[PDB]
């Protein structure tokens, strides 16, 4: 690679892997209520931990409660989930603006 | 030498602009696989280039000017 | 820098001068006689009477001279250039 | 391991590049040719006959080819490991200065050198090798100005016996009270382009260099 | 090939016009030119009668108008592709500046360019053709100041025989307390205005640097 | 000396950004421990560090542009 | 024939006003009377003794008031309609330089043209006042070297006359030494101002300069 | 013809200038068809050309006045 890339390689792979994450927790909220649904989450640190060495597999969650219609996606823990994904997400954006903004001042 | 440096860096920095605007355009034509988290990176990434470029190329022009002007 | 080898090139460098004026300045002295002894026997004169014959003689010396005149020149200043690496010390 | 990180990398690579063509290249290398330039301007009897611009560039491209082993050397010690990020700019600066520390020290005076270090009060060196830069420099300055200077009198050497000769002669015959100067211009010029003064010397202050 | 990008093109498009004053004027166009008004300043006895404004316009205009083939040539092999965007600007300098090449080295000392290209240490080029720029530049200066020194000393050459004999016949006359360097000037300025001394001394300046 | 001073500087400012990059890589990460409290201090801390680096930086070549460029 | 907008005129005019040093000034108009003037000093035989600052100051009152017909023909053919809007801002311009195109063909000399125009390739073609600007120019700048220095030699010979003369009866009354120059001066500078040739210089230069 | 080359590059951006300034003025009044982004980057594409020719001018006669001012 090269010496600029290779700083924000990190922060890159962890908002596209936020992304991702981002959008299965949307999409298992909008399956919410499709019988025989199972949700499907991402092992967000072991994926950025094989990322950041050179698509990103599914892991089922465990249901809850069991409910009669075979659907499996829980309402509370995913909900909790979405709002920190969200706000770890706004985390990393700001950190690496910070980077970026520092860059371009040392450059004036 | 120094010129078939400054034209590799030149290049790269031609490379590295084009590469941004081809993948915004991807995005902007609704082609799938673009998040919107990249292409800003990318054109961030750009800019930063380009700005450390023109710094290196004021450095050496005013120092080539006042070089050339002394006695 | 040693000292001696500031005056040893000024010993060769003024013998240049010597071997490049000599042809000329003794012609104008055996030229110059010359004239003096027309300046007796019948001795008269104006002022001089030695300008007008020390130019032929002159561009005599010079033609006569010409090449190896020439060539004294050409010849140390390129030794001086050669030597330069060595000059140094 | 210890590093410096990007943003700080990079403030240091555009605050040398303020030194670097200034002063990195004006004390240096070619000093001493443009002094003997300037010794030549003023031997010809004539205010900047060549132009100022022309002998600076010259003067410039000479150095860039004296320099280019030592280019080639420092290319492949250093930018080589460092443009492939394998190897940190802390320990890149020192090991691509090495080589122009060794060219410095072995164009260099012994004298010079003993009085800088005498004068800083530091005689600790087992060796000419372990020198720092600091006390290298001024003294690696002070060796290619007396060089200069050494040079530029047998620059002057021909010109002024040109000039004794045509004004003897031209006294000699009762022509003292006229300016020769005017006379051996055209002898002295023909003289340099008769010999190609300018080829000549090039290679003679190459071959300096080379030692 | 790819093209550059806006943004690098204008870049470098602006910084080459700081070269301009230097690259394209100094070491390529009009040295010789100025050398040989000095010169001729000089042995006309009245540095500074004509100002240097008028003598460096007339030589820009001199030299504009003897670079009339090198200038149409590269105009059209460089702006007619490039006006419609047909080939890259990176390729079509480097198209344009080869006949610029090609014309110094008729100009340039056929005896020089082997000299710096051993001072070099480049390898054996075959061709007369595939000399690097990097080369060709300062051997063409030297060139061209050898040969401005020598159209100086032709120049200087008259001048000299008319100081010399209107000396000696002053002196001859009886009066030798006279300065000569008032009296030969009014001649010598008589001669060259009878002689029309710069219509004439252009055009052979052109001629020689045409050919 | 001048030369060691530099480096010193240089090399604490490199070391609290470094270790503010790293903290903040280990909260990204999920490792518990950090509160989001001391990673945003320590970025900012960095930042003002870098900030007073730059101005220095600024001062010291136009010092040495006005003392280099004086007509001897 | 459009115009332009503010923004563009604007930046024309003022880097037009760069050019009046040089393009206006030292090429049209009193090119020829400073080297009178610088020539003058030398003929007097008091080197340096009349200040160049005022030299220069005395000249260009003298070559803009002999200039006033032409400036002022710009003025009523170009100021005016301007301040009526009802000529082109490029018109004015083209409708300026024409009449003293024509003003430059009476100060040229006869046989200069043709140089050029065989120069630059132009053609003879037909027509006197067709000509293109580029050929004008230098042209102006060598037939103005021609007529300065024929102008030039006028002067200089009364005032050699006048050397020779006193130092021949030096030799007849046995003054043999001798020092000519010191008691020729007082002699030189008396007759100057007595006959007051000044009158007679600012004179002639305004009757030959319009010929 | 360096003349007649710049000439036609000062006519160029004049008559871009000029009709991005009447683009503007039919704009202002309410006329249909007229888009406030493409007037708004008419005005930016004018804005930046003039700024190009502003700036190679002075570096032309910065070169000029360089090159006039040596001593021969």
């Amino acid at each position: 690679l090269d010496r600029l890339d290779a700083a924000l390689r990190f922060q890159q792979e962890a908002l596209n892997l936020r992304a991702q994450r981002q959008e299965i927790l949307a999409a298992n909220i909008a399956n919410a209520d499709t019988p025989g649904y199972q949700a499907r989450d991402i092992d967000f640190a072991s994926e950025l931990k094989k990322v950041m060495v050179r698509a990103v597999d599914l892991l089922y969650r465990v249901p809850d409660q069991p409910s009669l219609d075979g659907n499996t996606v829980d309402m509370d823990r995913e909900r909790t989930q979405f709002a920190d994904n969200s706000l770890k997400y706004q985390m990393g954006l700001t950190v690496l603006g910070s980077q970026l903004k520092g860059m371009m001042n040392v450059l004036q | 030498s120094f010129a078939g440096q400054l034209h590799a860096a030149l290049d790269r920095i031609s490379d590295r602009q084009a590469a941004a605007r081809v993948q915004a355009e991807k995005f902007t034509l609704g082609e799938p696989g673009i998040a919107l988290n990249d292409v800003m990176a990318d054109m961030q990434k750009a800019s930063v280039s380009m700005q450390m470029g023109i710094q290196v190329r004021n450095k050496l022009v005013a120092a080539y000017q006042e070089v050339m002007s002394m006695q | 820098m040693t000292p001696e080898s500031v005056m040893m090139m000024g010993t060769e460098a003024m013998k240049v001068a010597l071997a490049l004026a000599a042809p000329l300045l003794l012609v104008a002295l055996i030229t110059g006689l010359i004239i003096s002894i027309l300046q007796a026997a019948t001795q008269i004169n104006e002022m001089t009477l030695s300008f007008i014959p020390k130019i032929v003689a002159v561009f005599i010396a010079i033609i006569v001279a010409g090449p190896w005149m020439l060539n004294l020149l050409l010849d140390y200043v390129r030794t001086l250039f050669s030597n330069l690496p060595y000059i140094i010390g | 391991g210890q590093s410096w990180s990007l943003s700080v990398q990079t403030l240091v690579f555009i605050t040398s590049l303020t030194f670097l063509p200034a002063i990195l290249l004006m004390m240096t290398s070619f000093t001493r040719i443009i002094i003997v330039f300037g010794l030549l301007r003023n031997a010809l009897g004539t205010p900047s006959a060549p132009p100022n611009q022309v002998l600076l560039g010259l003067a410039l491209f000479l150095t860039f080819f004296i320099m280019s082993p030592v280019i080639d050397k420092i290319y492949v010690d250093a930018y080589q490991p460092f443009s492939e990020q394998k190897i940190s700019m802390q320990e890149a600066l020192d090991k691509g200065a090495q080589p122009l520390r060794a060219f410095m020290l072995r164009q260099t005076r012994e004298a010079d050198l003993a009085l800088f270090a005498r004068l800083a009060n530091s005689g600790p060196l087992q060796g000419p090798e372990a020198v720092p830069m600091r006390i290298l420099l001024p003294a690696y300055v002070t060796s290619e100005l007396k060089t200069a200077f050494q040079i530029g009198f047998t620059i002057f050497i021909p010109f002024l016996i040109i000039d004794l000769v045509i004004a003897s002669v031209l006294m000699a015959l009762g022509m003292m009270m006229v300016p020769p100067a005017t006379i051996a211009l055209p002898f002295k010029l023909m003289l340099f382009v008769l010999v190609d003064g300018w080829q000549l010397l090039m290679g003679s202050l190459a071959q300096s260099f080379y030692s």
